């Protein structure tokens, strides 16, 4: 049996509830547990037996559901709620134990277009044999953010390396960078290397491009 | 060479009770009513007005005591034991309603 | 409508050292209608209206201190959670609330009876992986082991039941939350404690009926399977007339077992 | 009742490392959910309280193996016929209890603290520390690419500047090498005044780098 | 040479409720709630 | 107001009921006839035939 869980990532403010839903494939007579992940520590239980909440956990975690629609309802969210969740099935008879895909509750704020910063290989890099071109998204909202690279009006594939940080500590912002690899024999093919940015906090895709001179 | 076939079992398990029997030990069992309390009227969601010296009537007429409850809303009232009026005296014929 | 009163004069029981009163009176004027005041003295006049509206709101007669919290049902000795499906705490209730019952205590049976060993109902407080399994003695040894599908099975249905008992589904409810004389309240409590009592008991009933089903259909499955190559030894035991290995239990108790394998070895052994 | 898991760091595929699993004083059943970095959780495998049976995934079947040793108090997992796709934080767990009994398979209400295992056949590279030029309001970084293994502590002005900061986590390269970058604004003004230098410092490949941005 | 012990099954099937569930698919069902009128008071038997 | 609504929650409440038992009896009733089957089948066949 698989677990389908849904939304991947939730947008809350604090105050407001949160319902993680949890779809399995098949009947699974209330047999759900349901974990709170913290970023390096090990999940937390939070309910078992689809409705029964675990010792000591905050009265504000309601599960509830039946055939196979299950769901995990936060009452009033507490800043100390936002994590990772997983729906997880287990059985004795038919053994099984499936964890689903996992739902991230994510700090609800207002859209902010990203600050879009060009850098261009060093020195150095360039006379090692490999060049590397880096696209900076500073601070913007939500995550949901498309980075494209065009050598000399050309789109890439498979040669692009996304890395974006964790939600910032005093306004809740994300910030991404894509770095492409490029051979310097073929970074010495091409003249101009553009960096497109398709984000909500923007009005079109935002281009920051650069010449070798 | 012998096979046998048993089931759980606990040392003191829970009286319940049945169509056939009214005491009847079973080795798991679960609550259905609600008897303890915190002792405490939690605010959230409902609108909490706490009366405290007044009563709704009181608050309602206006008595000195009470110009802080003027317009006032509420989800639910929670009127004091200790509440009293420090106006005119007054009658409701028909408060209740 | 109207209203005529008369002014009383005369001493009354001093209240604040006021011999005299003033009685309230109130009216509703509906969107078309008119107010008119006659008055030749005496009158304690308005100053405006009041809006009015449905329902929903109430009022509560409590001692209990407000706090920092969040929860649906409200009673004058305090906040209860509404998890259970019934309430003794109080009679008056805000927000949606488990029924009111005279009872202090429903046990929910969530398991099998209790048969245990100190004084086929072999009850083995050893055994706690599982609420239906075998023991054997063999060649090899001593052992024991949980059977996981009677034990599911019996899970699975107290899991329904019980979700089904205490809400947490997705419904119009078996025990639907109340939401809000004398006689009335009453007559009223004794119906809702008449149910919780009988529910309770079917409940229970069934769930006894389940758990002693699953152990008579382990024990005829066992005895189906083994058929002639063993005797019903008295109690919860069967006597397989040959050996069997640590491998020959395990195909017993996992359903793959043939009495045709071990046919004329346990022929022999019973004649004897 | 505390668990302590312990067999972790890099492992090259071929070898066979041995996870390990204790308690703190009886014995229940022992689980172990896997977590590969940046996904979810998986369920790999469990032993039996007794460990008359033994249950594994699809994943690693036939490749890992579970013991355990009632004496010491502690759960194997032995780990065989490796493949890159084992690079996970290891997870040992308890089964909790349902309706007064303790079967093997259930939710769970103990873990352990996490171990994590990097299967990679990878030499130990020290980190090659590149400069992000600031153009002609305002960004700047690092580029600290090709090292092995994780993890990397960069600092900028040798903990001088916090606010502005950004330090990426780690990419795994095709090269079976990491690199990430660390980034700072500030205006484009006081760029000409002040200098900036990011201290990276690797620890195993022991090496504490500086670097200082120029503008182009 | 080989017997086999089935029953009846319908493609969709009635959603009902038993004490151990809230949702249970079943072949055959009928209804014990009069939802519908057709909007008129009939004279008889009553006056 | 108050007595027909305290009237409507119970009656509601029968009904739930009265149904899930009516239906839990009705599902046991049709799973017994089909067991009773296969077993008749099987005390008949005997040895004669394997499940
Ligand atoms: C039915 O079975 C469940 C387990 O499936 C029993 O739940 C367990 O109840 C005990 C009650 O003592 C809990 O023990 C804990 O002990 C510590 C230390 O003394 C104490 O600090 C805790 O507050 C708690 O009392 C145990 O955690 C709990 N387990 C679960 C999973 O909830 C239940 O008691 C059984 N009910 C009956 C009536 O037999
Ligand atoms: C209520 O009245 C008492 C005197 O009867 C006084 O001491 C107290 O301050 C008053 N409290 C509030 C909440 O007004
Ligand atoms: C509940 O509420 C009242 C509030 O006046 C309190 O005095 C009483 O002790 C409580 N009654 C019960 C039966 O708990
Ligand atoms: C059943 O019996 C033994 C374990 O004792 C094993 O060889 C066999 O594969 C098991 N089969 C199943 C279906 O569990």
């Amino acid at each position: 049996i698989v677990l389908t869980q849904s939304p991947a990532t939730l947008s809350v403010s604090p105050g407001e509830r949160a319902t993680l839903s949890c779809r399995a494939s098949q009947v699974i007579s209330h047999n759900l547990a349901w974990y709170q992940q913290k970023p390096g520590q090990a999940p937390r239980l939070l309910i078992y037996g689809a409705s029964t909440r675990a010792s000591g956990i905050p009265a504000r975690f309601s599960g509830s559901g039946s055939g196979t629609d299950y769901t995990l309802t936060i009452t009033s969210l507490q800043p100390e709620d936002f994590a990772v969740y997983y729906c997880q099935h287990y059985s004795n008879w038919p053994p099984r134990l499936t964890f689903g895909g996992g739902t991230k509750v994510e700090i609800k704020r207002t859209v902010a277009a990203p600050s879009v910063f060009i850098f261009p290989p060093s020195d150095e890099q360039l006379k090692s044999g490999t060049a590397s071109v880096v696209c900076l998204l500073n601070n913007f909202y939500p995550r949901e953010a498309k980075v494209q690279w065009k050598v000399d009006n050309a789109l890439q594939s498979g040669n692009s390396q996304e890395s974006v940080t964790e939600q910032d500590s005093k306004d809740s912002t994300y910030s991404l960078s894509s770095t492409l690899t490029l051979s310097k024999a073929d970074y010495e093919k091409h003249k101009v290397y553009a960096c497109e940015v398709t984000h909500q906090g923007l009005s079109s895709p935002v281009t920051k491009s650069f010449n070798r001179g | 060479a012998t096979l046998c076939l048993g089931h759980h079992a606990v040392p003191n398990g829970t009286i319940v009770k049945t169509i056939t029997n009214d005491q009847i030990e079973v080795t798991n069992a679960t609550e259905l009513v609600q008897s303890s309390s915190t002792g405490e009227i939690c605010d959230s969601p409902h609108q909490i007005l706490d009366g405290k010296n007044c009563t709704l009537i009181d608050a309602l007429l206006g008595d000195p005591q009470c110009d802080g409850f003027q317009n006032k809303k509420w989800d639910l009232f929670v009127e004091r034991s200790k509440a009293y009026s420090n106006c005119y005296p007054y009658d409701v014929p028909d408060y209740a309603s | 409508s109207q209203q005529t009163v008369s002014p009383n004069i005369g001493s009354r029981p001093r209240v604040r050292n006021i011999p005299s009163r003033i009685s309230i009176y109130w009216t509703i004027v509906k969107p078309g209608d008119i107010l008119l005041i006659n008055s030749t003295g005496n009158l304690i006049a308005p100053r405006g209206y009041f809006k009015i509206r449905s329902g929903k709101s109430s009022i509560m007669r409590s001692d209990a201190p407000i706090g920092k919290c969040n929860s649906e049902c409200i009673t004058p000795n305090g906040s209860i959670p509404n998890d259970k499906p019934f309430q003794n705490v109080n009679r008056i209730t805000y927000g949606a609330c488990p029924r009111y019952v005279k009872q202090n205590t429903l046990k929910l049976a969530t398991g099998m009876r209790n048969v245990p060993e100190k004084q086929i109902e072999n009850g083995w407080e050893g055994m706690v992986d599982g609420w239906y399994g075998f023991r054997h003695q063999n060649s090899e040894g001593r052992g024991q082991a949980a059977d996981l599908k009677s034990t599911q099975a019996a899970i699975d249905q107290i899991n329904g039941k019980l979700n089904r008992l205490i809400g947490k589904t997705n419904e119009k409810f078996h025990q639907i939350e109340k939401e809000f004389e004398k006689y009335v309240e009453d007559t009223k409590i004794d119906l809702w404690s008449y149910n919780a009592e009988l529910l309770v008991a079917l409940e229970n009933q069934h769930t006894i009926d389940l758990t002693d089903s699953e152990m008579n259909k382990l024990f005829e499955k066992t005895k189906k399977q083994l058929r002639e190559n063993a005797e019903d030894m008295g109690n919860g035991c069967f006597k397989i007339y040959h050996k069997c290995d640590n491998a020959c239990i395990g195909s017993i108790r996992n359903g793959t077992y043939d009495h045709d394998v071990y046919r004329d070895e346990a022929l022999n052994n019973r004649f004897q | 009742v505390q668990l302590v898991e312990s067999g972790g760091g890099v492992v090259q595929p071929g070898k066979s490392p041995r996870l390990s699993c204790a308690a703190s004083g009886s014995s229940y059943a022992v689980h172990w959910v896997r977590q590969a970095p940046g996904k979810g959780l998986e369920w790999v495998t469990l032993i039996s309280y007794d460990g008359a049976n033994q249950y594994y995934a699809d994943s690693v079947k036939g490749r890992f193996t579970i013991s355990r040793d009632n004496s010491k108090n502690t759960v194997y997992l032995q780990m065989n016929s490796l493949r890159p796709e084992d690079t996970a934080v290891y997870y040992c767990a308890v089964p909790g209890p349902v309706f007064g009994i303790f079967p093997p398979w259930s939710y769970f209400d103990n873990w352990g603290q996490g171990i994590l295992v990097t299967v990679s056949s990878a030499s130990t590279k020290g980190p090659s520390v590149f400069p992000l030029a600031p153009s002609s309001t305002a960004a700047l970084g690092c580029l600290v690419k090709d090292y092995f293994p994780e993890p990397v502590t960069v600092s900028w002005n040798s903990g001088a500047l916090t606010s502005g900061v950004h330090t990426f986590p780690a990419v795994l390269q095709s090269s079976g090498l990491y690199s990430l970058s660390s980034v700072v604004t500030v205006p484009s003004s006081s760029l000409g005044t002040q200098t900036y230098i990011c201290n990276v410092n690797h620890k195993p490949s022991n090496t504490k780098v500086d670097k200082k941005v120029e503008p182009k």
